[PDB]
């Protein structure tokens, strides 16, 4: 069995903050990437992710310099700081993996006013 | 539109594929077209290998393990996705540019040639007490990350995935399959004289046949009994040749055709699985999995010699006739005609199955 | 081409009926063949299906162990041995063809005949 | 277990001309395996849309299909006369074979 | 000691 639960999110105003997080369930989750997509309403499902072990920290350049993107090995989970929100930003974010290639949860969605 | 995907099991590797069916016409194969996402968090290697393979697998018969088998390759090639062959230099599709926008720049397209003449995907009816993998001919896209060339791949690294080389009935029917034969006796002054006819060349899976019979009886003797039989033939060709004729439906009307008299009967026969699922060697269509599927389309060729196995079917239709007289039971007295078909799918108007 | 059901009518609680299917213009052992239900009022729900092609019989849950699906192949006709009928199987009994290679669709309905329990 | 095939809305009224859609969520993942039906009242259901998006022969160009994941829409672009009864979604992906309650458009 | 089953993913249209 595969559990996932994308963390949080909700309600947020612009200019404001949020916080997600996700944990993986079952994987020996010793040597990994994490392949975090993200979606749009309506749209192609996309890529924003980062983060295997070691240092890394990258980015498809729509989200650079603002997300604290980062993961964890003990909770075994991976968050995602998130600040001054565009109606670019507003989506339905996901967090996939191609460990399994996971069929994803629901997706936390958002809004800017 | 949809596209199929597969990961290996550790997630360092994940081969993406258009289409699982891939048409074979004449002599020009459609393109093996996909991309190899290479997570490269991971990749350390510099080098991610992509392989073709046909192979022919078979069963052991000294073995008693249900389902092992061995897979002796008729085809294989290969291509080095990342990084970039210095001398591969190949255009790329439009599906293939779609889906580099999809991944990104860690998508490395790969693009294999199926040569002509190589056997279509068929799978060989397992036998009551076989559960395991399925013999025959098959197709495999192996991906897999190492060092070199040589080393044996850890299955843990690694992704394969069953796709297969079909085909479809031509678009314009050939000339209607009729066989006639004269049989005269050395004893008796007139012949006996055989005559079947198909309505069309062309046949889908599970249609009926319509034999229109014609029997001209000039002698003295009487047709006791009428046998029809659609018989598949599989010719196999790996080490050695064999055949073997095996029936796959009948009906034999017992009507009896007086002498000096006329016959004109319409019999309507239909090959079909419900009832064969007992037999052994029956030929299939590849299958994805486990799951069932229908008898193998008729075989395509090219005027050479094509390895593998070649797939056809012939109508036979026997007279059994009185013994007795001058003779006894030394002379047989059957009369064989032998009338060759074509059973394949219509061509998909729409979607791929 | 054409589907015609049969064997329809009031019953009381208990009793039988027997659906004949007779098909025409198509085969029999190239299409599957359907029963699909519509209680008065509510929608539509799958009961049975036979594919005479692989000798394989589908059933609903609500009618396991009661209704037998059969088909004559020489007269192009199926067959639906219905006992134990209560009075929530009420509906109108369509029968519908399917293409066996492959499944793109019910394409074909007859005008289905009224059930009464 | 059975798929459930939560069709929406159960009615819904229209004018002629005006763009309907209708939605169907699968339970769980179906793949290309969705079927629109086009019932009358008292007549026999007739075959709209096959594997999804594929119009079936016959049928008039204005009905189409997509898929989004799960989701899955029926839309009549130029709502004519004639296309006013009710619509059932049906998977056929995992056996049994499953049907949706049904959309009955009216004007 | 496994394999994950063969699944199926989007693509847009253009």
């Amino acid at each position: 069995q595969v559990q996932l639960q994308e963390s949080g999110g909700g309600l947020v105003q612009a200019g404001g903050s949020l916080r997600l997080s996700c944990v993986v369930s079952g994987f020996f989750f010793d040597t990994v990437t994490m392949a975090w997509y993200r979606r749009a309403p309506g749209k192609h499902r996309e890529l924003v992710a980062s983060a295997t072990a070691g240092g890394t920290t990258t980015y498809a350049d729509s989200v650079k310099d603002r997300f604290t993107i980062s993961r964890d090995n003990a909770k075994n989970t991976v968050y995602l700081q998130m600040n001054s929100l565009k109606p670019e930003d507003t989506a339905v974010y996901y967090c996939n993996t191609f460990v399994r290639s996971l069929s994803w949860g629901q997706g936390t969605q958002v809004t800017v006013s | 539109t949809r596209v199929f995907k597969k990961a290996s099991p550790n997630g360092k590797l994940t081969v993406y594929l258009g289409k699982r069916d891939f048409v074979d016409h004449i002599d020009l194969v459609e393109p093996v077209d996909g991309v190899v996402l290479v997570d490269p968090e991971y990749l350390k290697e510099r080098r991610v290998y992509v392989t073709l393979t046909c192979a022919f697998r078979y069963g052991r018969e000294d073995l008693d393990v249900l389902g092992l088998t061995f897979r002796k390759d008729l085809f294989v090639a290969n291509v080095q996705s990342f990084p970039p062959a210095p001398e591969d230099k190949k255009p790329l599709t439009r599906l293939q540019e779609r889906l580099i926008k999809k991944l990104g720049e860690h998508a490395y397209p790969f693009t294999f040639e199926i040569p002509p003449n190589l056997p279509c995907s068929v799978t060989l009816q397992p036998g009551p007490e076989d559960t395991g993998k399925a013999c025959g001919v098959d197709y495999e896209v192996k991906a897999f990350c190492a060092e070199n060339l040589e080393e044996k791949i850890h299955k843990r690294n690694s992704v394969r995935l069953v796709i297969r080389k079909v085909q479809y009935a031509p678009e314009r029917p050939g000339p209607q399959p009729t066989a006639e034969t004269t049989r005269q006796f050395l004893m008796s002054d007139k012949p006996l004289h055989l005559e079947a006819s198909l309505d069309k060349e062309i046949y889908y899976h599970g249609e009926p046949i319509s034999v229109n019979v014609h029997v001209t009886n000039n002698t003295n003797k009487t047709v006791k009994k009428i046998k029809i039989s659609v018989r598949q033939y599989a010719d196999i060709c790996l080490f050695n040749t064999a055949q073997y004729k095996c029936p796959v439906a009948m009906e034999e009307a017992d009507d009896t055709v007086a002498p000096s008299s006329t016959f004109c009967k319409v019999y309507t026969l239909t090959p079909f699985l419900a009832n064969n699922r007992e037999k052994r060697g029956l030929a299939l269509d590849g299958k994805l999995k486990h799951e069932d599927t229908n008898l193998a389309s008729s075989t395509l060729l090219r005027e050479r010699e094509i390895l593998g196995i070649i797939v056809s079917y012939k109508v036979k239709v026997k007279l059994v006739v009185s013994r007795g007289g001058l003779l006894g039971d030394l002379a047989s007295s059957d009369v064989a005609v032998e009338l060759p078909f074509t059973l394949m799918h219509p061509k998909p108007k729409e979607e791929p199955p | 081409v054409q589907l015609v059901e049969s064997g329809g009518g009031l019953v009381q609680p208990g009793g039988s009926l027997r659906l004949s299917c007779a098909a025409s213009g198509f085969n029999v052992y190239s299409s599957s063949i359907h029963w699909v239900r519509q209680a008065p009022g509510k929608g539509l729900e799958w009961v049975a299906s036979i594919s005479s092609y692989y000798g394989y019989t589908y059933y609903a849950d609500s009618v396991k162990g009661r209704f037998t699906i059969s088909a004559d192949t020489s007269k192009n006709t199926a067959y639906l041995q219905m006992n134990s009928l209560r009075a929530e199987d009420t509906a109108v009994y369509y029968c519908a063809r399917s293409r066996q290679f492959w499944y793109s669709g019910l394409d074909y309905w007859g005008q289905g005949t009224l059930v009464t329990v | 277990s059975d798929i459930q095939m939560t069709q929406s809305p159960s009615s819904l009224s229209a004018s002629v001309g005006d763009r309907v859609t209708i939605t169907c969520r699968a339970s769980q993942s179906v793949s290309s395996a969705v079927a629109w039906y086009q019932q009358k009242p008292g007549k026999a259901p007739k075959l709209l849309i096959y594997s999804a998006s594929s119009l079936y022969s016959g049928v008039p160009s204005r009905f189409s299909g997509s898929r989004s994941g799960t989701d899955f829409t029926l839309t009549i672009s130029s709502l004519q006369p004639e296309d006013f009864a009710t619509y059932y979604c049906q998977q056929y992906k995992y056996v049994p074979v499953t049907f949706g309650q049904g959309t009955k458009v009216e004007i | 000691d496994e394999s994950c089953t063969t699944a199926s993913s989007s693509l847009a249209k253009d």
